[PDB]
């Protein structure tokens, strides 16, 4: 019956490990945007949404919040950061005989660093 | 404890013999030497954890643990709070800006709970008879309706 | 914010059980379960309702 | 009308992206600047932005 | 049988749980609030008895407009507004009961009246000092004293004092003959007699 | 976005591996290593002090 | 509709007489009375409205220890003790009239009490002066004044000064530029605003 399938989530509980909202059917879940779904976004024109959708409504943790806020404030929202599950992937990989140097190349002396 | 547990199991089975399904517990404690409180503790104590991802059940669709969250908190709380901050801030920060400093010094509004009036008295300008006076003064000031009646709703 | 109200706040989360949303309807029953009420519960639970 | 304007807007302008974004940021300013001036609850800063870019600007 | 500690409040202004209460024991003095500051207590009670007329002033829309106080470790009961609303709506006696208790808080005022805002900060301090000994006093040998563990400047709320409580009272304590102290005690010697 | 440009796939030499958990302290003596395979304690639940959940190294 | 000469009395202790004294007009004060050489005039009233708290204090058997006063040319109605007895004994409505009244005066004390409780010959008045124009005031141009001739010490009874305060009343007109005076006219300029 209809009620058997109705849902909504402004926001709610997240995941454990991977903080992205806890989508399972009973309890404030969230719509998963698989590749083929993103294949309908980047296939379209202006795809910010994409971006953000990928993050602030799922992962930049702090990103999440303070967005939220930022609307409550009454203005726009701030630029995102990097989602989580990246950072996670680092970890694994690193945990497996790696030397990941995600890293910038700045200065006129072009500067090679690394990061968190 | 492993042994104690087993020993209990056997001893309780003896009770079960006379009192089927050993419903006796505290009576079993006459032979268990301890309130069921520990007996039940033992029960849970002797539990083996679960894969966090046994595929759920009634459907092989998913593992477990994928319906909970980490030690983190939802923005909904985060924000509310942070409101508090400023809400306050201004609302305090509209009576005796200097004293307002000590309001954050001898208290929070930053990262001390505290700077013991002692240390604080001199911290701002070296003082002994100008502190708990302006302290209460500050509170009672931002207290009472119109003043405290601003956190009256945001009691966070 | 205590101090201001100097509310010596309480200490107790309060996980009542609430009807979630989108339900109605009379209540038929209850079935309490504790040491006396069958005690059908996980090891260390007190009441089940 | 705004609809036809929205059309004309991008029926004779730069990359349909290129536009938008500049529609966007504009409104961003239209919101940042004139922050909550006329309520705007109805004429969203974006809407403004569009009309003032699809008719005023045109 | 609600209650608190020697350093607390019962409530504020603005706070709409204004129904007649029932100080079961202890004073639980109420400190009527003010704008910038300075709070009388005025109110001060006994066994069983009520305080905080709220759903009663501007109807049930009254704002306490007077912060409260858990003066000593409280002890205070209350009752569903109905008791002073529906249950009161009934026979007068019912309302009268609350009115009699209100008359107590009222009598209290009259008691402060004259004794308070008298003129001198010494006579006045005593004008209700003996009164105090008649309220939470402790009779013992010397005579009807209080004994409650107290300031020098809560006292000042008695006058608008600064050191009078610790200085002038010392007089009555010895130079003048009227009370004595045990670290923070009061031994009213007397109803009148010496020091009168 | 402006934190880095390219990634550097590769391997973790034993120094780099041991360079994943040193957390040397001001007592001056290194850690990050775990000397226990067990998890949280049975009585309380706290993380031993050198097991899979040792805090002082995570 | 009883009344008495200006600045007379409605009774003395020992003679509670007809318990009630529904003070109608004039707008009239009860001076209290007691050993204290001073006898604060606490009660002060309006149209229609009551006094009479006699055949009730301490469950009756209570004299009106507050020697009364026919303050301005009075105007006061009353009603036999029994009249209220049976009345209140019956439905409360006929006397909800009467408990709303009570409130009027019960609260009439606490306020001005917040003023008198101000131990000082200054602000205490600036606050009290407002209350006046807020009750028997006369708004006119300057603002909400009273217009009732002020007998100087009439305002020194709630303070305790002698004549310094009497030239402080001048302040109101001069430095305070907050009232004026015209064969004892009384011209509160303002709710606050030539001297807040």
């Amino acid at each position: 019956l209809v009620d058997d399938k109705i849902h909504a989530r402004s926001t709610g509980p997240y995941s454990l490990v991977t903080q992205q909202p806890l989508g399972g059917k009973a309890q404030q879940g969230g719509q998963r945007f698989g590749e083929m779904e993103v294949w309908a976004l980047e296939a379209f024109g202006a795809a910010y949404t994409l971006q953000e959708l990928l993050t602030v409504k799922s992962d930049d943790m702090q990103g999440r919040n303070e967005a939220l806020n930022a609307i409550v404030k009454g203005k726009a929202i701030p630029r995102p950061g990097t989602p989580e599950s990246f950072k996670v992937l680092m970890r694994e990989l690193q945990s497996l005989g790696l030397d990941i140097a995600v890293h910038k190349v700045e200065t006129q002396a072009d500067g090679s660093s690394l990061d968190v | 404890l492993y042994e104690t547990i087993s020993r209990i199991k056997k001893t309780t089975k003896l009770l079960s013999q006379e009192m089927g399904r050993k419903p006796t517990e505290e009576e079993i404690a006459t032979r268990m030497e301890m309130t069921i409180e520990k007996l039940r503790f033992i029960a849970k104590s002797a539990q083996l954890p679960i894969s966090l991802e046994t595929p759920i059940g009634k459907e092989e669709d998913s593992r477990l643990g994928d319906f909970i969250e980490s030690d983190g908190e939802t923005p909904e709380d985060q924000v509310s709070k942070n409101l508090l901050r400023e809400d306050l801030e201004k609302v305090l920060d509209s009576l005796s800006p200097r004293e307002r400093d000590v309001l954050r010094l001898r208290y929070g509004l930053d990262d001390g709970r505290m700077k013991t009036l002692e240390e604080i008295g001199q911290i701002f300008n070296v003082t002994r008879e100008r502190i708990r006076q302006i302290e209460a003064k500050a509170l009672r000031k931002l207290r009472h309706p119109n003043r405290n009646s601003v956190l009256k709703e945001y009691i966070r | 914010l205590r101090a201001i109200f100097g509310e010596k706040a309480r200490d107790v989360r309060d996980n009542s059980l609430r009807v979630p949303n989108g339900e109605k309807g009379r209540v038929v029953d209850v079935r309490l379960f504790t040491r006396e009420q069958g005690d059908e519960l996980p090891p260390g639970a007190n009441m089940v309702v | 009308q705004i609809m036809h304007r929205a059309e004309d807007l991008i029926s004779a302008a730069s990359n349909r992206y290129r536009i938008t974004v500049q529609v966007a940021n504009r409104a961003k300013r239209r919101r940042y600047e004139e922050f909550e001036s006329a309520e705007d609850a109805m004429m969203k800063p974006v809407l403004r932005a569009i009309i003032e870019m699809s008719d005023e600007l045109t | 049988v609600e209650t608190f500690e020697r350093n607390k409040t019962i409530f504020f202004p603005g706070d709409p749980a204004e129904r007649v209460y029932f100080l079961l024991k202890g004073a639980v003095k109420l400190s009527r609030v003010y704008e910038a500051g300075e709070e009388i207590t005025v109110a001060l009670l006994r066994e069983n008895s009520v305080f905080g007329v709220l759903s009663l002033l501007t109807g049930n829309k009254s704002d306490r407009f007077y912060h409260a106080v858990a003066f000593t470790p409280v002890e205070l009961l209350s009752a569903p507004i109905e008791q002073v609303e529906q249950a009161l709506k009934e026979n007068p006696e019912l309302s009268m009961l609350m009115l009699r208790g209100l008359s107590s808080r009222i009598l209290q005022t009259e008691m402060m009246i004259e004794t308070l805002a008298h003129r001198d900060m010494g006579s006045r301090l005593v004008s209700f000092l003996l009164i105090l000994c008649r309220d939470f006093g402790v009779p013992c040998a010397d005579g009807i004293t209080i004994d409650l563990k107290l300031s020098h400047q809560a006292i000042a709320e008695a006058i608008g004092s600064t050191r009078v409580t610790v200085t002038r009272l010392l007089g009555d304590l010895r130079e003048k003959k009227m009370i004595s102290i045990h670290k923070k005690k009061i031994t009213v010697h007397k109803p009148v007699t010496l020091s009168r | 976005t402006n934190q880095f440009d390219y990634v550097k796939i590769g391997l973790a030499s034993p120094e780099r591996i041991r360079q994943w958990g040193e957390r040397t302290l001001p007592n001056g003596q290194v850690v990050g290593e775990v000397t226990k395979p067990e998890t949280i304690n049975y009585r309380t639940l706290k993380p031993e002090m050198d097991g899979l959940f040792c805090e002082r190294i995570f």
